[PDB]
């Protein structure tokens, strides 16, 4: 009736996916044994959306995952639910990553992505029907950007009438193993802006900025970082995986949120900023704990309350609270802003109060929405590009395999078009 | 006195099965098949209990059509309070729906399902020859909605000659809505399905919101309340055909009484003597307040000022049930002294209609025992602003060319949107040219 | 004048493969999708060559 | 030859009418334009589809 | 009233034929003393199928175990049921086995297999009613495969218009340490495609893989693995072994299993995972009996339910329970995956239920079912035949008495023309939605 | 083709005006885009004459 | 007009060989990278310059 696949990638996308399904099975508890731990027996359809049929009421994901560094996945296979996966995900080798964008983009990945497309093709039809693709994809490594871009391309020529869910980690000046990542960014979203349906500007140095400064956490590690981002995107996709009365479907989300179908970079924030470490243990009521919904300095993107131009919002609650206070809070935060009074955006009243039982909390407060601060994120990406490229530095690492300069030139033409269009929107 | 109704969209099927459950509960059509008042199984066909057909050995079924591309809606209907006596052979649904738009369900993916439901319509059209129009349930963006109707009204007006029909357009409410592009599908539905129509009336969910939260003091905006209220209203509308009384005139008589023009086409359904468990307890019912509370702004489906709202017609419907004596007393107690602002160069004859044999009130709902009905089907020439506000929002959002790219590659062109704007501007400016009072 | 242009559009008709009984049920849907996409572009080109040459 | 002469002869047989009146017939005139251009293109593609 | 009798051909065939006839006779009990052992006389014709009456109410086979190296026949024949035969059999000569296909097929004709046609002319004449005879054909070496295909080629002329039971044994290259496997086996199955009726290609390779990698057996000898294949073939032979409500002759089932009689390659499994070796005594009741029916573990091939388009499945349920829940679970397995949806002969299942137990575990089952993941098995054998063919590899003694390049070229061409037609039938979905009339009728 | 292959080249050469403007977002960004759509059809028939020179 | 154009078709679209599936993955990868640079540099710049040749 409604099925979503499980394709992952990268060396960081795979581990954030491991944490993702760990924390979204935290409220499900689906055992890997076969004792049939039912979360809710009326939710056979809403376990079948993600955990698909393999036996009699044994529901497992469409578990296929690929990378050339097997140590990370062999480490995360010994997790809480790290063994409830089909013996078909193990499609890989030992060629190495090396933070090489060309080998994931052009040379090494072209001999291995055929097996991945074959297994997703032979796994897609083994259900009622196909509805959605999803991917936890990263840019911190080298291979992941290239093979994710080529996989999105191949699913464009192979499955055009299907949505794909593309998580995308933005580069970071604060945590970085190698620094070539401006080149890993300027020719990754060069075609991703016209290849996929919806994307995410989950940042990394704004994310570390809110992890360090505005939370005062003594854990600058990938552990609590993955905990926070997995909780945030779990609160995001809880709406899509639990359709109570609202939280419209896949193309329906693309219908009401995407004008000018390149401007599909919505920024997922989260209100209470609960974190393993310093914790606040009161029942989160609506107004004074959903007051962290509108503040632009409290999300996974570098923004500004006055230097910001929103044109869509979304809020999917989880507690059994009322909606009058939600509506008056929305009225205040939507009538307060002078720059928000533009000729566009007549109606974005989509807000959910669905009774979904959470993992450690009892409610939630999620933000999903576009802005023009993604333009200044791409502006600092562009200034890193000018720091790295204006003397053609470090291009000998990558030009030997299959690349040249004119792909970068058309990428910069697309960046100039994006900057010009978003500046036109800012002064419209 | 025979008609078969079709229903499209998720909310269309919701109001359809709610209203049919109310019908079967108020005629005594039990889930045992037969009605226990007589010895005919399944149902009956005598004069006004005529919503059935002899399918089996006297077996009668509540003939209706429930269509939606999303497949789980008919499953959650079929496990409802009227479980197994819906038809096990015409509940036709698709596999994947259009998912809250217009173009895909109309042009591309519905093009292989239009002929299947057309063949079903032909198979039910080989049945009993009673025909007095249609009853089409749809919305603007609920389920498939506009995608089926925009094609099937043209198909009905070309394939089935020039036969009369009637449709139900659920006017949306942005405070409880689920989309943003509702101006686009609203303007497209309004240029398509209204010029190929015979009768229609638009029901506003925001009007239900106003009469619930602002006039009844209840605190629950759920679609179950909307379904029960629509069941009550459409049951009161259909009760002329459903029960015979003093002026038991047909729906064909109503549609040949109401509509003046192809463009001047829509009524203002005036029924707000609002009731629940609160506003039905120990009150007294009279024929003055329920009739004096009609022209006021906070009683209307579409908002209009009473002095600025000009009644081309002032047709009325009564559920009666006591006497026609007090109705023909209120024709002088209320109806005769009506010097209210009217339309120039048109007759000023007020119409009343009483239909006896009470439809039973909703069991297990909220309202207590109530008697009267003031379903005054007037019309208003100043509902041009009620779509001119949507045209203004569509102008302020359409110059930005928003959501155009989802409506380009499915067959149409920008000339279609320009034609839709032209059609609604033509309707509005025709109302301020000759509809609103002129010389 | 455009009697070779209608042969060009008949070659666009001739770019149609068979609907492939030897074709996976996911794949000839893709053939149909690229078909309808290319005749969307062909209809745009057709109203181009209709409107432009009339002047 | 005669086919394209027929098609352009029907193209020039659809003139733009004069704008006059209180904007009643203009919408019917636009409808006549768009429809009749559609079936002249249909006749064109049928004629060049047989050949 | 009905007979199917015993004959052998194969180095790894004599042992498995003896043990298979033991395990089909282990619950019936015909003794070699000279007196009858009646415990259940409702299997009179059922034991007459394999053990025919030649004395006073004594039912004996016509078992002709023929070996060119008769040491195995010298050793293993002295069993409990291994001496109750007509003694004019086991015709043997010691000209040699040598693991060679060419000299086994070519020069050893008049030495032994002419006596084999003579003795099966005599022993199929002095009995009641013939329906063929049984043989556990093995490709362990060359001489056994050559004599098996010699017997098939001679019985297509001895009794031509008669369905005769033909088997095969897929060798185990992990265990069979011969330097050249794929010549005799591939050319033999090449001959057997256009020379037979049915092939139950039971194996020793994938069963070795599952007993070494899943069953955790430290002693993978031929004994317990022969017990495994004997239980599997017992579950296969339950159709003719037990008198059910239909008593289905295998003459009907040979026509039943073929959609088109060229292609007759599918192998069974054993759904409830019998415990030879690692042992358990639990009663395999219905939901655990059916839960392991669609598994990618037990089936004796390269397991791939994803690469599965099955044509005819049948599981004999001699466990005493009704078939309503079995058919409900059958429908669940039928519709829960889209790989099985092919829609030819839309009632392509079978549920045959008897009440005669095979062993002390009274209620259990097995798996037989049409196999479509055999394409990778055929490729895995054929391309490593062509691996050692390109350089004229291993013509040390496969330069036979009569050798041609046309025979090998036509062998690989028909191997290609069966694997390509198989992959054309695994594709080209010409019944589900692959026609032109699902999307209207007119799409140019 | 092979002499009519340049006849579609003179068809593109014949009826391609300068992009004279008519309103914003139109006639220099989308009529230019339908001209590039014509060019991508030309590219497609170039990779399809790649395979007719094969035969 | 036709000279450089049609003779450039007659050379360049006659200069596309099929790849070699025989061989190990290294030489196949080299032939694949030469293929995916060869057809891109045959279609892109050549139909760019036949696009902007003189119109």
């Amino acid at each position: 009736m409604r099925e979503i696949v499980h394709i992952q990638a990268g060396q960081c996308g795979n581990q954030i996916g491991a944490k993702f399904w760990e924390v979204i099975s935290d409220e499900h508890g689906i055992d890997p044994t076969g004792s049939y731990h039912g979360d809710s027996d009326l939710q056979l359809e809403r376990i079948n959306v993600y955990y698909n049929e393999a036996a009699g009421n044994k529901y497992v994901p469409r578990a296929i995952l690929v990378d050339l560094e097997p140590g990370t996945m062999d480490s995360v296979r010994s997790g809480p639910f790290g063994q409830i996966f089909r013996p078909d995900n193990f499609v890989f080798g030992q060629s190495g990553a090396g933070n090489n964008w060309a080998k994931g983009h052009y040379t090494e990945g072209a001999e291995l992505v055929d097996s991945v497309l074959d297994v997703v093709r032979k796994e897609s039809e083994s259900c009622d029907c196909l509805q959605g693709f999803q991917l936890t994809h990263s840019l911190g490594g080298g291979t992941g950007s290239g093979m994710g871009t080529l996989l999105i391309s191949k699913i464009r020529e192979e499955y055009p009438d299907r949505i794909m869910n593309t998580f995308s980690v933005v580069p970071s000046p604060k945590v970085s193993d190698t620094v070539v990542e401006p080149y890993n960014a300027t020719l990754s979203v060069h075609q991703l802006v016209e290849n996929t349906d919806e994307t995410y500007c989950i940042d990394n140095e704004a994310l570390y900025d809110i992890c360090f400064r505005t939370l005062k956490l003594t854990t600058p590690t990938y552990g609590d970082l993955n905990h926070l981002v997995s909780a945030t995107m779990s609160g995001v996709t809880t709406c899509l995986r639990f359709p109570g009365q609202l939280n419209a479907d896949l193309r329906k989300l693309a219908v009401n949120m995407v004008p000018f179908p390149r401007l599909h970079f919505f920024m997922p924030g989260f209100a209470p900023l609960t974190s393993r470490g310093s914790q606040q243990y009161r029942a989160l009521t609506v107004p004074e704990l959903t007051q962290q919904m509108f503040d632009a300095k409290n999300m996974m993107a570098a923004c500004d309350p006055r230097h910001g131009r929103y044109l869509t919002v979304a809020a999917v609650f989880r507690g059994r609270m009322s909606m009058k206070e939600v509506d008056e809070q929305m009225l205040n935060v939507q009538n307060k802003n002078s720059s928000y009074f533009v000729e566009w955006i007549p109606n974005n009243v989509k807000t959910a109060v669905c009774d979904i039982p959470p993992r450690g909390l009892k409610m939630s407060a999620t933000f999903i929405g576009n802005s023009t601060a993604i333009q200044e994120l791409f502006k600092r990406i562009s200034e890193q590009f000018t720091a790295m490229f204006r003397r053609k530095a470090f291009l000998h690492w990558y030009t030997g395999e299959g690349m040249d300069e004119m792909e970068f030139t058309e990428a910069e033409s697309n960046m100039n078009d994006l900057v010009s269009e978003y500046q036109q929107y800012q002064d419209a | 006195r025979e008609c078969i109704s079709i229903h499209v969209g998720q909310a269309g099927v919701q109001i359809g099965n709610a209203c049919w459950e109310l019908y079967c509960l108020e005629h005594g059509i039990q889930p045992d098949g037969q009605m226990p008042s007589d010895k005919t199984i399944g149902g009956g066909d005598d004069s006004f209990n005529t919503f059935f057909s002899e399918t089996g050995a006297g077996k009668h079924v509540p003939r209706a059509v429930f269509v939606d591309l999303e497949p789980t809606v008919i499953d959650e209907v079929r496990t409802g309070t009227y479980r197994q006596l819906f038809h096990p052979e015409q509940l036709i649904t698709g596999k994947e729906d259009a998912a809250n738009n217009y173009a895909r369900g109309h042009y591309t993916i519905g093009k292989e399902i239009i002929d299947l439901v057309l063949d079903r319509i032909r198979k039910l059209a080989d049945q009993c020859t009673g025909l007095q129009g249609f009853s089409v349930f749809h919305s603007f963006g609920g389920g498939t909605g506009s995608g089926f109707t925009s094609l099937l009204m043209e198909r009905l007006s070309v394939d089935y000659g020039k036969k009369s029909k009637l449709e139900f357009s659920i006017y949306p409410a942005p405070q409880v809505s689920t989309a943003v592009v509702e101006p686009y599908n609203s303007i497209l539905t309004t240029h398509t399905t209204l010029e190929h129509s015979d009768c229609a009336f638009m029901v506003d969910n925001e009007a239900i919101y106003d009469i619930c939260r602002r006039n009844l003091d209840i605190e629950r905006p759920t679609y179950t309340n909307l379904n029960r209220l629509i069941g009550q209203i459409v049951s009161s509308i259909t009760a002329s055909l459903r029960f015979d009384g003093a002026l038991n005139v047909d729906l064909t008589e109503f549609q040949t009484n109401l509509v003046p023009y192809p463009r001047a086409h829509f009524p203002l359904a005036t029924y707000a003597p609002v009731i629940s468990a609160e506003k039905a307890y120990h009150e007294q019912l009279s024929v003055a307040e329920i009739t004096n509370a009609c022209f006021e702004p906070a009683n209307q489906m579409v908002k209009c000022d009473p002095r600025h709202g000009k009644y081309m017609a002032c047709c009325l419907l009564y559920r009666g049930d006591v006497v026609p004596k007090d109705v023909n007393a209120a024709i002088a107690t209320i109806k005769t002294k009506r010097t209210i602002q009217f339309v120039d160069w048109c007759p000023t004859g007020f119409k009343v209609g009483i239909n006896y044999e009470p439809p039973t009130v909703v069991p297990g709902g909220d309202l207590a025992k109530v008697q009267r009905a003031v379903c005054m089907l007037s019309n208003t020439t100043a509902i041009a602003e009620a779509w001119a506000r949507l045209d203004h929002k569509f102008d302020l959002m359409y110059a930005k060319r928003a959501f155009v790219h989802w409506y380009v590659g499915e067959g149409m062109e920008e000339g279609e949107f320009s034609e839709a704007r032209e059609d609604m501007a033509a309707l509005e400016k025709d109302y301020e040219e000759v509809g609103v009072d002129s010389v | 004048d455009l009697l070779k242009a209608v042969r060009l559009i008949k070659f666009l008709y001739q770019s149609n493969p068979p609907p492939n009984p030897e074709g996976t049920r996911q794949a000839r849907r893709n053939r149909r999708r690229r078909w309808r996409e290319r005749q969307r572009q062909i209809h745009s080109i057709s109203e181009r060559i209709l409107s432009t040459y009339l002047g």
